[PDB]
């Protein structure tokens, strides 16, 4: 039995670095709509579907939709891989 | 007022370091380590981003491999690097204009911050494109050199650091903007 | 990484587009 690594097997570490950084890039934009506030809100975005509280379109809410689509895709591909 | 100024200069500083890392990516000493020892056959590759060194010592200017489409992918890659550098420099320029006002304003810093964002995004896309070309080259079996390692070149990590630093400067100058 | 990397590309493109929308919205005002 592998320790830790076995869970990490389906998707490459570099890809993880990518999804993280890309998540950061998503994270700033919500604050661009407004150094930690809406960054923390983005932390409240990945946690649940994607984004909130935006008063109709505004700006980065569409980023929330794209992000939702995004994480949806990746988790799907992940699960398929483990399968 | 010392707070916003010190955080701002800290921001242009982080941007500057980030520029040094961008140059570092543009000046990698050798992109990844490599070896081929299957005797006779014994080798120690040290491929550059452009100058593929090997080790007696033997630096080599390969550059622009991976036939179909991938050359154009390198085109978009390098162009994205250039625009990356341009948005960096525009960031320094606008922030130095803020320094001229330190010697709109906030709207202008928001602009430069947006340029930092576009720079970081296009840059991450660029590094993606390059890793794509690299993995493709290895996938084609690069002429002879197909190293069992090639695991990573730290300068690239430094490029990612330049990214997170630009991110860090944009958000904090905007934190000053929040005030 | 590639097969998802395309999705990274659509992601970043969406980012830049939304930033542009933010810009024109800053232009109305």
């Amino acid at each position: 039995k592998p320790g830790v690594f076995s869970f990490l097997d389906p998707l490459a570490y570099e890809i993880w670095m990518c999804i993280v950084f890309a998540y950061i890039g998503v994270s700033v934009v919500l604050f661009l709509v407004s150094i930690f506030n809406s960054l923390w809100f983005s932390l409240g975005a990945f946690m649940q579907q994607g984004c909130d509280i935006s008063p109709r379109s505004l700006s980065g809410r569409i980023v929330g939709g794209v992000w939702w689509f995004f994480t949806l895709i990746i988790i799907s591909s992940y699960t398929a891989n483990l399968a | 007022k010392t707070s916003r100024r010190g955080r701002a200069l800290l921001a242009v500083a982080l941007n500057l370091l980030a520029l040094l890392f961008a140059t570092t990516a543009f000046l990698t000493t050798y992109w990844c380590q490599g070896t081929q020892r299957v005797p006779f056959q014994l080798r120690r590759f040290h491929t550059g981003i452009w100058y593929s060194c090997e080790e007696g010592e033997k630096c080599r200017s390969f550059i622009d491999l991976a036939p179909a489409s991938e050359k154009g992918v390198l085109w978009l890659s390098v162009v994205s690097e250039v625009l990356y550098i341009l948005l960096l420099v525009v960031g320094f320029s606008l922030m130095c204009l803020e320094l001229l006002h330190s010697s709109d304003g906030l709207k202008l810093n928001a602009f430069a911050a947006v340029f930092t964002v576009l720079s970081g995004l296009l840059g991450m896309v660029a590094h993606m494109m390059y890793t794509q070309v690299f993995q493709v080259t290895v996938s084609l079996g690069p002429e002879d050199w197909r190293p069992h390692s090639w695991d990573y070149g730290w300068s690239f990590c430094l490029a990612w650091g330049s990214f997170t630093c630009c991110m860090a400067a944009s958000v904090t100058t905007l934190n000053s903007y929040t005030k | 990484l590639s097969n998802v990397a395309g999705v990274f590309y659509i992601l970043v493109g969406g980012l830049g587009l939304a930033m542009l929308v933010a810009l024109i919205e800053f232009c109305y005002k």
